[PDB]
């Protein structure tokens, strides 16, 4: 690979999602350990034309989670006691 | 000299007069934002000591400083890849433009990928890439330049063929003049203004995109 | 691995504290890592050198820990400022910012407390079951161009309707949901259809 | 001068007075061997992260 | 001697790691801003002023750059402005009329209603105005006819 030499993982020509990042477009997964070029996503050719529109006929109420850290543990260190006891 | 802050303009304020625009300019502006750095890793033992066993034995008297420095550099290196994922990998569908570029007069050749180039980059992206030039290792980025260009191409195809619909769910096709009319309504301008002056708006957009390419090619 | 973001912060803080206390076991080139052993074993002229080595090593370790804590505190402060912005704009109001309050068109959000963190449940509207229609920018009627007041002109194949953009609800093209601007000679792609008058 | 590396042929046109060469780090990168006066390039042995 | 070299090189390496972490924080903030611009300017239309270019933002295009992103912000800039005489309301039949979406303008002799960001004069009718109160309260109300379709 461009990242370096990889020993113990077989290289496949198929593209999957990145499980373990190796680098330079190379990712690894377990299925033996395989190494592959990571697939950016599924191809979706939008059927564009100059006079056609796509209108939704239904909807999904989707609830998603977003986790954000707010605070850390408040730690105090006595410098004299740490260095000297 | 004492620098001027701006050209002096006096606004003709009165209590019963208004100024209404009779025309418009489609202006394209550039905004450059850094995303990642070079992923650098430093072997602390090799940098301080090289291949000396005695130096490493004396370095072990100082404890786990080297482990801390390697851990911090590893955190930076994975953070750069996380930054690139957060910026460019916001779509899980790789959208493609139709082979016929009939967008009602709008030209996107300077921003769409060039088939003639092996890197599959746009002319603007190609110009951007041309204009940017002892225990240390440089780790390659997880996303290569062609895959980042492919992500930008997918985003361009989504925003051209589907407007903002692909960012909120499934990509719903819409003609590009109709999408532009929707954007005109977003800024409070009626659809008729866009439709009546569609050729003028397309010409102004193409001219502005060309001026962007010329300005990037002419400014170091 | 749902709550990995909080766990990374907790693990980094605990690991930094653990490494800082582990640094006390290092002699930094002195004869011993214990001050009491040096005070009991040596006279003050050599003891000052040994405690000087231990003091500079421990001070360097403590300065490194404080610097790492300041950088992590800056990162957590940025995350907390972002979380406060999400609390103001997603929970206390409806945000038009795309992908700021979840994937899809944002409807509302609900805050949940978490250990050293916040979890936002973003309730969003996702379009689904889309259908193709033939569309036109304007309707030509009586030599006048009609444009939708809030919706879009759609055709199911034989008949023309006006519907809202984010949900299929076909309605008869009337003079109440359209407006007239100009004739039919200017708009590219205008089609001929009747416009009902109430 | 002590060190570890691979000694290879070089294409560096050393001037007659010139004996060795130094990189930015000041570590020796090329050397002129005594007895035979030839110029040997010194390339550090392969290393990297596992 | 090795101890002196070790302490000097260790201080140099710790210094380098410290500014690398500070620069990493700066680049992370810039990348978070770039991700926000990608979400809000490219994947949607933003009402935030100057977040997606100078002017009224229409749309945006992402372009890859070495270690970076370039946003081409397509915006709408008003131009060729013209003076008009304006009024808050139109007095007709003892009633005050206010524009539903536009603004009352006058070119000198005739009164019209137009959209705020583009000059498109239209006849002041009941379809584009709404009635609230009489003419005695609004300061600066002018007398003009209101057409009935
Ligand atoms: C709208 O019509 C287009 C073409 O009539 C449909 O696009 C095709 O979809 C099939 C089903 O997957 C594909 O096999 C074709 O390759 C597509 N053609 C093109 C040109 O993209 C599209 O699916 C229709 N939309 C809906 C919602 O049914
Ligand atoms: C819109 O989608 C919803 C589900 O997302 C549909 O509701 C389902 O309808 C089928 C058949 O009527 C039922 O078997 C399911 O149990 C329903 N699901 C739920 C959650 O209620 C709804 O019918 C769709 N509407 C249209 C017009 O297609
Ligand atoms: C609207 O009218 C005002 C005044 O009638 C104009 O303001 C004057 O503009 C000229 C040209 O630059 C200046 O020399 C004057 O000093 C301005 N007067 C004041 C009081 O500011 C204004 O330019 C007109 N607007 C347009 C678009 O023509
Ligand atoms: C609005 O501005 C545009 C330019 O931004 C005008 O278009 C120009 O019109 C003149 C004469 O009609 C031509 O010679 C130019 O070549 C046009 N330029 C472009 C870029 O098309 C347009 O006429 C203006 N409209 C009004 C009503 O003022
Ligand atoms: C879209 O724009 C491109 C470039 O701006 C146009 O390509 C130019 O075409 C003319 C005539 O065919 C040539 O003289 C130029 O050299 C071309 N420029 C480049 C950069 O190749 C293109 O014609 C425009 N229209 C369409 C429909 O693609
Ligand atoms: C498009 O939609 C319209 C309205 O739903 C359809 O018109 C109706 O079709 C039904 C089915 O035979 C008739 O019973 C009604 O009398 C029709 N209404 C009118 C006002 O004509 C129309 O058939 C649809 N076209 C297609 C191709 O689906
Ligand atoms: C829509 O209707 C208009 C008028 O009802 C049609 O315009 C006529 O087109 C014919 C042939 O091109 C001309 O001979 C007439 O002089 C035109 N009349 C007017 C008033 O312009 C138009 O062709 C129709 N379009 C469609 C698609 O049916
Ligand atoms: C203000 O605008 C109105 C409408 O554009 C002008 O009224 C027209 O003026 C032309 C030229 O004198 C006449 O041929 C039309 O008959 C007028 N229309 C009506 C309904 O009276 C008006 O002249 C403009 N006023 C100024 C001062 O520019
Ligand atoms: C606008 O019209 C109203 C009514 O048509 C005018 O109000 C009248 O003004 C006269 C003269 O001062 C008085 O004698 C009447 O008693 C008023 N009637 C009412 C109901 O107030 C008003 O003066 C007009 N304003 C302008 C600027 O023309
Ligand atoms: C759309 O393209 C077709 C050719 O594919 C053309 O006949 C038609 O006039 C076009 N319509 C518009 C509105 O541009
Ligand atoms: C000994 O070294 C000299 C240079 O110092 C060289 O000219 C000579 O050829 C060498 N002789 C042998 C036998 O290597
Ligand atoms: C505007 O000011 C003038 C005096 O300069 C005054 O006569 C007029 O009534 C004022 N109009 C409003 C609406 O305040």
């Amino acid at each position: 690979t461009r990242a370096g030499c990889l020993i113990g993982a077989e290289h496949v020509n198929n593209s999957y999602e990145c499980d373990i990042p190796i680098g330079a477009g190379i990712c690894a997964s377990y299925q033996s350990i395989i190494a592959y070029t990571m697939s950016l996503g599924a191809e979706n050719s939008v059927a564009y034309s100059n006079n056609s529109i796509a209108i939704p006929t239904n909807f999904t109420i989707s609830v998603t989670t977003e986790i954000l850290p707010v605070s850390m543990t408040k730690t105090s260190v006595d410098c004299t006691m740490y260095i000297c006891g | 000299y004492t620098m001027s802050l701006g050209a002096e303009n006096s606004v003709a304020y009165s209590n019963n007069s208004i100024a209404i625009p009779t025309n418009f300019t489609i202006s394209v502006t550039t905004e450059i934002l850094p995303v990642s750095m070079t992923k650098t890793s430093v072997d602390c033992t090799m940098y301080i000591c090289g291949d000396s066993t005695e130096c490493s034995n004396l370095l072990l008297q100082y404890g786990s400083f080297c482990t801390q420095l390697n851990r911090a550099l590893t955190g930076i290196a994975v953070e750069q890849d996380k930054n690139t994922q957060e910026v460019f990998a916001q779509v899980k569908q790789i959208y493609k433009t139709p082979p016929i570029k009939d967008f009602g007069g709008f030209n996107f050749s300077q921003i769409l990928p060039d088939p003639s180039k092996p890197s599959k980059r746009s002319p603007i992206e190609d110009l951007l890439f041309n204009k940017v030039t002892n225990g240390l290792t440089v780790l390659p980025p997880l996303l290569t330049d062609e895959m980042i260009a492919q992500y930008t191409s997918a985003l361009l195809a989504g925003t051209i063929t589907s407007g903002w619909t692909f960012g909120a769910g499934p990509a719903l096709q819409i003609p590009f003049p109709m999408q532009m009319a929707y954007r005109f309504n977003g800024i409070g301008v009626t659809q008729n203004v866009l439709y009546e002056n569609q050729k003028l708006i397309a010409n102004q957009f193409n001219s502005a995109i060309g001026k962007i390419q010329d300005s990037l090619s002419s400014t170091p | 691995s749902a709550l990995g973001k909080l766990q990374d912060v907790v693990n980094q803080n605990a690991q930094a504290l653990n490494t800082l206390v582990k640094q006390l076991s290092s002699n930094f080139g002195a004869i011993s890592s214990v001050l009491n052993d040096i005070l009991s074993r040596l006279d003050p002229p050599e003891a000052e050198v040994q405690i000087d080595r231990l003091i500079t090593g421990r001070l360097q370790s403590l300065q490194t820990y404080v610097t790492q804590q300041l950088i992590r505190a800056a990162e957590i402060r940025a995350s907390a400022n972002l979380a406060a912005t999400k609390m103001s704009e997603c929970v206390l109001g409806q945000s038009k910012r795309v992908d700021f309050c979840g994937k899809g068109y944002h409807l509302m959000s609900f805050p949940q407390s978490a250990p050293h963190g916040v979890v936002f449940l973003h309730v969003t509207y996702v379009p689904a079951q889309e259908k193709n229609f033939t569309t036109a920018p304007a309707i030509c009627h009586d030599g006048k161009a009609h444009f939708p007041r809030e919706g879009v002109f759609v055709s199911n194949g034989t008949h023309w309707f006006v519907t809202q953009r984010n949900f299929y609800e076909p309605q008869i093209i009337t003079t109440d949901n359209t407006f007239v601007s100009g004739n039919c000679d200017v708009v590219i792609g205008i089609v001929n259809n009747t416009v009902y008058d109430p | 001068l002590t060190g570890t590396g691979v000694l290879t042929e070089s294409n560096k046109k050393f001037l007659p007075f010139q004996q060795f060469g130094r990189d930015i780090a000041d570590t020796t990168d090329a050397v002129r061997d005594p007895q035979t006066l030839e110029i040997l390039d010194i390339t550090p042995c392969s290393f990297g992260g596992v």
